[PDB]
């Protein structure tokens, strides 16, 4: 994923 | 580096002693919350397309690890900061006097700060860090590579975490403290010390996870 989790 | 073989060695150590095929499993028995993490990573962006890898510790404290082998460290006073350049040269410079030669790579760094902190969730929220040794100093990211199904972040201070994408279970090895923090899909956190694992052995879903790391730890060794 590009980012950790929202 | 000299780190990444003793976790080696305790996760060799506890894998080998295959933790989830004892008689009884008494999990609760490995606890040990004096173990409890100083630092991990809160939360994480990745441009390491156009920039690099931009991550928020838990402390709140920013940090930035660049495709050119630099750091960029902002702590949680929203002012100080610390360059380290790749020779490991570091240097202390601060946003409200803003230098000229970084200004490019503050404003990313703040960029980064600025998405984590609109769209991101805090990873061990519920965690209150331990009253550790207090010379110690606070981590930057060593190295980081990605998996299919996993993060792995290296620290400097010799802590190795990884944070599985499907499930969101985390795990936190500390070498020094020879210790696991387990986080699993519930957001409930669980810290063990690896030879009480090795005595009271665990469920299978902390001992898959404990043999995905030696791998990972492999992995990061051999690089």
């Amino acid at each position: 994923p590009l980012h950790s989790t929202m | 580096d000299c780190h990444l073989s003793d976790m080696l060695q305790q996760l060799h150590s506890v894998n080998a002693s295959k933790p989830s095929e004892r008689g009884l499993v008494r999990q609760e028995e490995a606890e040990d919350p004096a173990c409890i993490p100083i630092f991990w990573v809160s939360k994480w962006v990745d441009y390491s397309d156009k920039y690099g890898l931009g991550y928020q510790l838990c402390d709140n404290s920013v940090g930035v690890l660049f495709n050119d082998s630099t750091r960029l460290i902002l702590y949680n006073d929203g002012d100080s900061l610390q360059y380290i350049e790749r020779d490991g040269t570091e240097s202390y410079l601060t946003v409200s006097s803003h230098p000229n030669s970084l200004m490019k790579k503050i404003t990313l760094l703040k960029y980064f700060r600025n998405y984590m902190s609109e769209h991101l969730l805090k990873a061990g929220a519920n965690i209150t860090p331990r009253e550790g040794d207090e010379l110690a100093r606070l981590p930057y990211l060593r190295t980081w590579f990605r998996t299919r199904s996993a993060i792995i972040l290296h620290l400097s201070n010799g802590s190795v975490q990884i944070n599985f994408f499907q499930d969101h279970t985390k795990l936190i090895l500390c070498p020094l403290m020879a210790a696991v923090t387990y986080i699993d899909e519930k957001r409930d956190f669980r810290t063990y010390r690896l030879s009480l694992l090795e005595e009271y052995g665990c469920c299978k879903e902390l001992a898959s996870r404990l043999r995905y790391a030696r791998t990972m730890v492999d992995k990061l060794l051999s690089s």
